């Protein structure tokens, strides 16, 4: 599985959660930004590594990173 | 025994086919059919 | 949760559907409550008639199920926002996958936990020399 | 209705179509009665049946198109080439059954089991070299076969 | 003036489709 | 041994040819540099090397081949 | 330690020694992958494998040293002698399995069972006469084999 | 095709060995190795 | 003046032991 690490530069704009078509990201409460929420990735075994969350993020050098690690049947996206 | 007509090679294989290969698979298919349940 | 209640929608049958991975490793199943008998495009291929009431559809990947959930939540004027995506094993067990907390992940609720959250910037990441033979990753540690 | 193409086995979500080529009555009574599929056989017999029809036709492309069709050793070179191909073929499928069916050893559908596929490999080898040697022996003595089909030995 | 081999093979090919059509008629007469 | 007699005109030979796909033209054309077997004319510089080193007969460089087998072991 | 010879399978009271000939890694991966020992095979296939390498080399000592090497019927007498030896060989081992595995019929290790050893006998006979006939056919047509290895039929 | 050199009998068996017998058992051993568990 | 068959067979035998020694090196490099 890949590793989706979310850094503290996140402003709680929740663009990455509604962009990811696999339901791995989700907004948890926080106290370090104006929106008082930060994205978090509990279901990292379902992430394929498509990096569609690293296309909709407003910070400089986007606060969410997807490190492409191991592969499996879910991370390679196989219907067979 | 030969053939003066056109395609003399053709009864050479059609006579053993209709003599052996057709009735053996016909009786095989029919005996499988009439004895099944 | 453990039992899937629904009827199959009206569909003629396709080729991009459930392959041999479904009865061997895993498959997925989306259940939703419709309003009318409208037409939806399944990610397998072609169109299908969405049955009235609670209906169930078996898919092969989770991405097809979430793509159908996006199609149910955006491309209808009676916006269907009460769909549940389960994971079905060949052993018979059914795992509730999405929206398993109960509320959609786009909005925040109390009860979640910050998994996989770092307390630094990306420029504050360590260098791969100090951990050159620890076996870990430069992003993990 | 009058539609001839439908969903495969009732449920329309399996990626297949019940079709007059795929799931006609004739197809599921002919493919289902082929040796690799018909019920009530050990894998040694069904491997022996599959092996014979493969050995019997592999003599052909080397006795008619192979490099020894120039000389008088035509059918001998055809047999030697087909014995090499069936030996490589049974090496491939016995190694396949050696590496695929290790582990859980599922009970039903005995062809897809390690002892079953090894029985299939033994059957394919016997039927393969036997069908090759019979097609070689019936091609080398073609003057005899022509004499006993035209009836000139009487 | 007599026939050729291609006419015999064309007769076999044009009679191949009555075999398929009689097979269809026999199948639907059985059921 | 036939190359050191006249190394200006005769051609060196790398090794021989043993593929079974050769017809008759590919055997009558690959019997070059005076050899009844099909050979392959060497284009690396091993012959001019072994002549400049001082090797004359085939026996001493065969013994060098056995020595390099022992050294590799 | 640095000692290479140890006790067999841990306990030092079994009358055997773990030795670089006996219990090396290469020995227990080569003998354990021989046909009589590797797992996942029916005894018919492993008997067919054991039979082929025995039939293929028994042609040799009679075509080169037998009494028919004087005449032109050299390989025919070699084949006849090897068919007699493999027929006596399969008679001996089928009678062995006929008399040893009567009674309790132990379940595991299916080679040492009466139906298993009879499958091994059928495999040894098929592989034996087939390896004998292939070595005879490849020795009788040795001019053809030399022509297709030197490449003079082109 | 023959051999004027010494031991002309030796490539006659070493060319099919390294062409067929060596790569078939190498690919057989490697396919058994890389697909086992 | 050329080589003999016994020199070729001796070359094969003296190169047989590098095959065993490279097999030993490959085995201990794997583990
Ligand atoms: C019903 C008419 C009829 C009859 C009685 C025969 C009879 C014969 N034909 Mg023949 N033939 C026919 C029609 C017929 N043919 C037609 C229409 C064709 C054109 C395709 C041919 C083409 C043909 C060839 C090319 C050859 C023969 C040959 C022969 C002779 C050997 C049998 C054989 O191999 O046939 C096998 C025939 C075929 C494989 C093709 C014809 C099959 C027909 C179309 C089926 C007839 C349907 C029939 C009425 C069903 C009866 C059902 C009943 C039992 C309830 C035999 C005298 C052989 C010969 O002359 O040997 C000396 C030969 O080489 N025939
Ligand atoms: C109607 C068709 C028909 C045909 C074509 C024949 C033909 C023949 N009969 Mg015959 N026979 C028939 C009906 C027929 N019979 C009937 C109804 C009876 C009962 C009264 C008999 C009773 C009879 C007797 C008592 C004898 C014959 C014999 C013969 C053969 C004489 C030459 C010979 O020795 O062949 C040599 C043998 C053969 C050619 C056998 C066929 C073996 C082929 C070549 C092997 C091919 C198999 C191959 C591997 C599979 C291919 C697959 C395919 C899909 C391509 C000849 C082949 C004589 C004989 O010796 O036959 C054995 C004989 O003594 N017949
Ligand atoms: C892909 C194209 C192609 C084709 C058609 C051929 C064809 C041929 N090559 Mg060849 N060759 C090719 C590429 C090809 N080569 C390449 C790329 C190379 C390397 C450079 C060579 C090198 C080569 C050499 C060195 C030689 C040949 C030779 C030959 C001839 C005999 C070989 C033989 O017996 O095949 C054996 C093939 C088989 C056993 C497979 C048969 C497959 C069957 C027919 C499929 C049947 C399907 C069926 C109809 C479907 C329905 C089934 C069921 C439902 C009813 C033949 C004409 C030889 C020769 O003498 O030339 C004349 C020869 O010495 N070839
Ligand atoms: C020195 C011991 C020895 C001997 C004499 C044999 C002899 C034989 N084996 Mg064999 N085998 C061996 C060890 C041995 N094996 C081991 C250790 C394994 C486990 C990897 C296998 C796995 C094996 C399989 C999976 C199959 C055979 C088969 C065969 C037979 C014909 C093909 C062949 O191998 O070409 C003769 C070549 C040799 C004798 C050289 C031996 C070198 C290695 C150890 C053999 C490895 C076999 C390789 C995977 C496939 C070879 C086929 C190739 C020629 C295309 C032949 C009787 C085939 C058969 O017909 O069975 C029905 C078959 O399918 N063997
Ligand atoms: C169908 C066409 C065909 C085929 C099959 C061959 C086949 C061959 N030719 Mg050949 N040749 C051809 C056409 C062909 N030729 C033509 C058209 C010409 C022009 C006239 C020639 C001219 C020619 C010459 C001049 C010579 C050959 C030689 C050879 C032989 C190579 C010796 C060998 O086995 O080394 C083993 C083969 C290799 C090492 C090459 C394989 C490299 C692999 C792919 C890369 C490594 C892969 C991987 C890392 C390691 C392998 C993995 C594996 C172990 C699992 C081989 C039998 C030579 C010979 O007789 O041998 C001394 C030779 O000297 N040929
Ligand atoms: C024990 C000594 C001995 C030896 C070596 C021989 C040898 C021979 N006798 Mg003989 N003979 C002997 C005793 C012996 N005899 C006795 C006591 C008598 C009775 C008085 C006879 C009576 C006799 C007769 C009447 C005749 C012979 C003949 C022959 C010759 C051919 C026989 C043959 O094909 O063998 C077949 C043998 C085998 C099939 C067994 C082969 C065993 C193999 C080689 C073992 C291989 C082991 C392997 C290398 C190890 C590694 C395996 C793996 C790990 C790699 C042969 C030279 C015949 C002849 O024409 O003479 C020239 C003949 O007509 N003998
Ligand atoms: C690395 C150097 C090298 C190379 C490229 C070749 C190449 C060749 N040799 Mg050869 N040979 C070599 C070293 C080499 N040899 C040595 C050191 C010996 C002494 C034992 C021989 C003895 C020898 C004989 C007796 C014959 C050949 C023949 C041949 C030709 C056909 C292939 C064959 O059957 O070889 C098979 C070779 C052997 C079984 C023994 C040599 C094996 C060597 C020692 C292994 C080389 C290790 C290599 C670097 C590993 C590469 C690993 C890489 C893939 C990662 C081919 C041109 C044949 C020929 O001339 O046909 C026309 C032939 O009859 N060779
Ligand atoms: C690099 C090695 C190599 C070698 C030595 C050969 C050699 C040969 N190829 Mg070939 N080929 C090669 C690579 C090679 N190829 C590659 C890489 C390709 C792909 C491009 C091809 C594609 C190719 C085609 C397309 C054709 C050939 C053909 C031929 C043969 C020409 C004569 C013939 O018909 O043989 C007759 C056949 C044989 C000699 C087969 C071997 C059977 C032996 C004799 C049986 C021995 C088994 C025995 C029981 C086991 C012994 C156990 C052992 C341990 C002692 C010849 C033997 C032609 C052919 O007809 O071959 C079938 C042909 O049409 N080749
Ligand atoms: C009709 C039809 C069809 C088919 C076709 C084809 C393709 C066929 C084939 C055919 C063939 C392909 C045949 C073959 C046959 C074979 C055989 C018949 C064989 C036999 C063999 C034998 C006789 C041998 C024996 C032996 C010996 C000799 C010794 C060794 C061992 C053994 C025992 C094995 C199809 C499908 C299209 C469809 C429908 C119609
Ligand atoms: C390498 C090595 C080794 C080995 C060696 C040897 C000793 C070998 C052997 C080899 C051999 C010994 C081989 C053989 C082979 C055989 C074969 C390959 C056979 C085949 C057969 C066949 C092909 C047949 C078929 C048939 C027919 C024809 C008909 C009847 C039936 C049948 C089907 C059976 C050792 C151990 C030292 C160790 C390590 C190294
Ligand atoms: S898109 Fe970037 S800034 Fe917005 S919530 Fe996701 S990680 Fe935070
Ligand atoms: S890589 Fe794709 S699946 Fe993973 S978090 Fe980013 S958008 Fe979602
Ligand atoms: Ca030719
Ligand atoms: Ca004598």
């Amino acid at each position: 599985s890949h590793s989706v690490k979310i850094y503290d530069t996140c402003i709680g704009c929740t663009q990455c959660v509604r962009a990811c078509p696999l339901d791995v990201l989700e907004m948890v409460p926080w106290d370090g930004c104006k929106a008082a929420q930060i994205a978090s990735s509990p279901r990292t075994e379902d992430c394929v590594g498509c990096k569609r969350c690293e296309t909709a993020c407003p910070t400089d050098f986007l606060s969410i990173r997807v490190y492409l690690g191991a592969e499996t049947t879910r991370s390679m996206g196989l219907a067979y | 025994m030969d053939g003066s007509y056109a395609a003399s090679y053709l009864p050479w294989i059609l006579i053993p086919m209709v003599g052996w290969l057709f009735p053996a698979v016909t009786m095989g298919l029919l005996f499988i059919h009439i004895e099944s349940e | 949760m453990t039992e899937l209640s629904g009827q199959p929608p009206k569909f003629g049958g396709s080729t991009g559907g459930l392959l041999s991975k479904a009865n061997r490793e895993e498959k997925y199943a989306i259940t939703w409550t419709s309003a009318s008998e409208q037409v939806f495009e399944m990610p397998t291929g072609g169109a299908a008639i969405m049955n009235e009431g609670e209906n169930l559809l078996y898919l092969a990947r989770k991405e097809q199920c979430l793509a159908l959930g996006t199609q149910l939540r955006t491309k209808f004027k009676p916006k269907i926002q009460d769909y549940k995506i389960y994971r079905v094993y060949p052993s018979g067990e059914v795992q509730y996958l999405h929206p398993a907390d109960g509320v959609f992940p786009e909005k925040v609720n109390e009860g979640r936990e910050a998994q996989g959250t770092k307390t630094r910037r990306i420029g504050q990441n360590p260098e791969p020399v100090t951990i050159k033979f620890s076996g870990k990753a430069p992003y993990e540690v | 209705s009058n539609q001839v193409v439908q969903a495969y086995n009732g449920d329309p979500f399996v990626g297949h179509l019940s079709t007059p080529i795929s799931d006609s009555a004739f197809t599921r009574t002919f493919i289902g009665n082929l040796p690799a599929y018909r019920k009530g056989l050990s894998p040694i017999l069904r491997g022996l049946e599959v092996g014979m029809a493969h050995g019997y036709f592999l003599i052909g492309p080397w006795t008619l198109l192979g490099p020894l069709r120039d000389s008088e050793y035509q059918y001998i070179g055809g047999l030697i080439g087909a014995l090499a191909l069936i030996l490589v073929a049974t090496a491939a499928l016995s190694s396949y059954g050696l590496v695929t069916f290790q582990g859980e050893q599922g009970s039903g559908d005995t062809l897809q089991t390690a002892d079953g596929w090894s029985q299939f490999a033994a059957g394919f080898f016997v039927g393969g070299m036997g069908g090759a040697f019979v097609a070689y022996f019936l091609l080398e003595n073609l003057s005899v076969v022509d004499g006993i089909f035209r009836g000139l030995f009487n | 003036m007599a026939l050729s081999d291609t006419q015999i093979l064309a007769a076999l090919v044009v009679a191949l489709l009555p075999a398929f059509l009689a097979f269809r008629l026999s199948t639907e007469l059985y059921k | 041994e036939q190359w050191i007699k006249d190394p200006l005109n005769i051609r060196p030979i790398a090794h021989a040819i043993w593929d079974p796909h050769f017809g008759e033209g590919a055997v009558n054309a690959f019997t070059q540099a005076g050899a009844s077997n099909p050979v392959n004319i060497a284009y690396s510089g091993v012959y001019h090397w072994f002549y400049t080193i001082g090797m004359t007969t085939n026996q001493e460089l065969y013994s060098g081949a056995v020595f390099l087998l022992v050294l590799a072991s």
